[PDB]
RNA sequence: AGGACCGAACCGACUAAUGUUGAAAAAUUAGCGGAUGACUUGUGGCUGGGGGUGAAAGGCCAAUCAAACCGGGAGAUAGCU
RNA sequence: GCUCGCCGGAAGACCAAGGGUUCCUGUCCAACGUUAAUCGGGGCAGGGUGAGUCGACCCCUAAGGCGAGGCCGAAAGGCGUAGUCGAUGGGAAACAGGUUAAUAUUCCUGUACUUGGUGUUACUGCGAAGGGGGGACGGAGAAGGCUAUGUUGGCCGGGCGACGGUUGUCCCGGUUUAAGCGUGUAGGCUGGUUUUCCAGGCAAAUCCGGAAAAUCAAGGCUGAGGCGUGAUGACGAGGCACUACGGUGCUGAAGCAACAAAUGCCCUGCUUCCAGGAAAAGCCUCUAAGCAUCAGGUAACAUCAAAUCGUACCCCAAACCGACACAGGUGGUCAGGUAGAGAAUACCAAGGCGCUUGAGAGAACUCGGGUGAAGGAACUAGGCAAAAUGGUGCCGUAACUUCGGGAGAAGGCACGCUGAUAUGUAGGUGAAGCGACUUGCUCGUGGAGCUGAAAUCAGUCGAAGAUACCAGCUGGCUGCAACUGUUUAUUAAAAACACAGCACUGUGCAAACACGAAAGUGGACGUAUACGGUGUGACGCCUGCCCGGUGCCGGAAGGUUAAUU
């Protein structure tokens, strides 16, 4: 059966990227909560 | 002409086509194609905005002179085109000076014709005018509503426009729906019903025979539950309510025409 | 033209394996390790400089580095790190008639 | 010619049996329907929660849906256990 | 290592996506592996990915995204113009052999090709964010010409049989060879060439478009394949040597023809239909401003430059998505033989595997199957399940019908092998030879050779000849829904939803309506033969009476009636 989880990078990137995050606001303020909770990674880019 | 399909199968048995001999076979005028990518009926926002829009055919825009402008240069029709953006057929016209356009085609042209527009130009079918300068009574079709705007109405297949008054600066129209109107008299128009007249006599014959003209499927309101319609459930089929919109608006009957800015031109409303 | 600084920091070391050996003995080949941004221009003036050979042409590739594991010991206790080692350039170095080291 | 016919790929899911701490949190085996079309499929894109989308079943919206998930108001309130 | 078995349109081979060293070599067996383990996709160490031509990057744009100014919006922010991104699409060029334990169109050998820079020479009108061509486009169907590929013959090399026979209509194996360059033919499209003129291509043009005149249609574009060369080269059965028996080294015959051939190529073609089938750049061409013995353009030659990143390995799976070394899911490409209509099916090739617990026994019972006397639906809610039918050709086929259907209705019969007609027929292909011509990738004639159904007559074996696999059960009466379709992913596939058709109703375009505090957007680059909403649901015959109630539409005299005053 097809399972939820169907990769691609860049639909991952384009979706949760660092650069995503930094387009709108609210996704600075998620990497700002990351930041603050020390996060090893910030954003799923690698 | 008309033809029934031989019932060789369902979906074949109920089929009427509209043939026309003499529209062209081959590929459209190159010049005069621009693409047109289809919409869903989604709007900016993403969402749907009308319903029941999606799929079809791939379609190609084929620019329609609908201000006919040139005026004084003599044109030639070259040949009755498809056209798949509108009912009607359209012609394609070679000017003497070398330049072609696309026009709707009146109901009695056919290749070879001769059509002209201007102040001057003679009272033919397919000959565009200042309205006033077209007799009172006369038929004509792809009226303009301002001047230099462009042709807005009675631009369908059968359809048609009556002069039936001129009083000073403005003509009174008999529109199609039945609706008198005043235009300035300074709008153009051509003379003639447009062509196609036979489109009304076509009989789509099956549910797919919709889809690929872009109709998605329509489903009844009394059909859903609740949530979705004010034709709500039931157990069984029930109604028991007045018949209204999705948005709950009360269709079958109630106007919702409110244009206080337009309601001087409206002679007559149409009944 | 580039200077002679960037030259001397380049090379890095030869390359040593039997499928280096096997291109020296066959194919006059010269295999070196590479800083990893030197581009084929460079690893070419780089060998005919500091060489003092006439180079026909430089063939290049990265090569990934494996993720290593051992242990550290932190205050009378060992912890098992993990981490990857570095990327490389590696240079497949043509030469014309001369010989090398 | 055909929302034409029989039938593989391909797309489905009508019946039975098995399985039910499964080989599998919906499958397997034997049959079954469509199979040039309102078909099917890859890759991208758009629509966001009283909102979307729906050939309409309260269907689907990440194994969650008569109002998703995460965090917060928050130690809601609980004449009940 | 030898046998046996399984897949073979896959359980083989090559990738994309995803993964990320799992790849190859050496060592180890704690843990991991549903057992053991000397083994491993496990631990440790070392090695391995070579590009001007493959891909990415790059040039170009789709959907869409972002968006200077701008327009909106309590703030946050929304939309959007110029623009700029964005492939799943368009833009330059390499093939064949050899080689590693692990890479190859990347290394080597041989033979090529593309784009750009810079010089020299010769001849010269060059020059755009501008104009015009082109790129550039659907579905279906039908040839015809080919090739990949296969079969047989010839040729070459080998063989003479563990058991009767086997010096021959005998057996086994091989009979390969590319890009490029030259030629330009089966086919497809289109009249050509000059001269003059101009209300068009936002300006101007010698280009495109248009209009005349003359003169030849005998011209040009496009195009598979074949042929030549590439190639007295490479490869090559097999021998001859060494050996660590792994494997390495040397040499090397023939290397042709006929027939059959695609779903591949000609073909982005041709014919036909309606539902009427991207964009932009590269490319060709035209001029503007401008430049003027410059600069630029064209051609030849020379020379240089083609960077950077990916390249291992798995990839229908033990490396991806399913918590697992999980009977599940996962897009593209290739496709050999004998039967066969076939990519079904059976058995095989190349290739790959026996599914990571075994050994015995031969109870009940469970599961998956085979066969059953007599009976034959008596079973059961119900013929559930099973059994049965099943191919091709021919004969024959009712009611009813919307004249198409019903219909494979039903029901029958003939099917193997051998010989003859005919030492292989009808048909297909077609060589030499010969005749012409416009003189070779020519035409006509001819029929060698190859291939080759179907039928009839005669005979013959078996219980049985569509012998296996494969492969319709049929008929009668009725309810519902016209029909193909769609749905409760995971207990409901239906009579439910949709549907073509019908009706009512709204809507005059800045349309109604919908999404939006708005700007705007969809409806629609449409315009009443159009669009939205609602109910009904092919078709046929039809659709009666009621306006008291509730809605909706019209009217406004009168009564009542808000802010305000």
């Amino acid at each position: 059966m097809k399972r939820t989880f169907q990769p691609s990078v860049l639909k991952r990137n384009r979706s949760h990227g660092f650069r995503a995050r930094m387009a709108t606001k609210n996704g600075r303020q998620v990497l700002a909560r990351r930041r603050a909770k020390g996060r090893a990674r910030l954003t799923v880019s690698k | 002409a008309v033809v029934k399909c031989k019932p060789t199968s369902p979906g074949r048995r109920h089929v009427v086509k509209v043939v026309n001999p003499e529209l062209h076979k081959g590929k459209p005028f190159a010049p005069l194609l621009e693409k047109n990518s289809k919409s869903g009926g989604r709007n900016n926002n993403g969402r749907i905005t009308t319903r029941h829009i999606g799929g079809g055919h791939k379609q190609a825009y084929r620019i329609v002179d609908f201000k006919r402008n040139k005026d004084g240069i003599p044109a030639v029709v070259e040949r009755l085109e498809y056209d798949p953006n509108r009912s009607a057929n359209i012609a394609l016209v070679l000017y003497k000076d070398g330049e072609r356009r696309y026009i709707l085609a009146p109901k009695g042209l056919k290749a070879g014709d001769q059509i002209q527009s201007g102040v001057d130009a003679a009272i033919k079918p397919g000959n565009t005018l200042p309205m006033r300068n077209i007799p009172v009574g006369s038929t004509v079709h792809n009226v303009e509503m301002k001047p230099g705007k462009g042709g807005q109405l009675a631009r369908s297949a059968g359809t048609y426009v009556q002069i039936v008054a001129r009083d000073g600066a403005y003509v009174t129209l008999r529109l199609r729906s039945g609706e008198m109107r005043k235009v300035e008299a300074d709008c153009r128009a051509t003379l003639g019903e447009v062509g196609n007249a036979e489109h009304m006599l076509r009989v789509l014959g099956k549910a797919g025979a919709a889809r690929w003209r872009g109709v998605r499927p329509t489903v009844r309101g009394t059909a859903m539950n609740p949530v979705d319609h004010p034709h709500g459930g039931g157990e069984g089929r029930n109604f028991g309510k007045h018949p209204v919109t999705p948005w709950g608006v009360q269709t079958k009957g109630k106007k919702t025409r409110s244009n206080k800015r337009t309601d001087k031109f409206i002679v007559r409303r149409r009944s | 033209m580039i200077r002679e600084e960037r030259l001397l920091k380049v090379l890095r070391a030869p390359h040593v394996s039997e499928k280096a050996s096997t291109a020296m003995e066959k194919s006059n080949t010269i295999v070196l390790k590479v800083a990893k941004d030197a581009t084929k221009a460079e690893i070419k003036a780089a060998v005919q400089k500091l060489f003092e050979v006439e180079v026909e042409v430089v063939n290049t590739l990265v090569v990934k580095g494996k993720v290593r594991q051992m242990t550290v010991r932190s205050g009378g206790r060992v912890i098992r790190t993990s981490g990857r080692r570095s990327d490389w350039k590696k240079a497949y170095v043509t030469l014309k008639e001369g010989q090398n080291l």
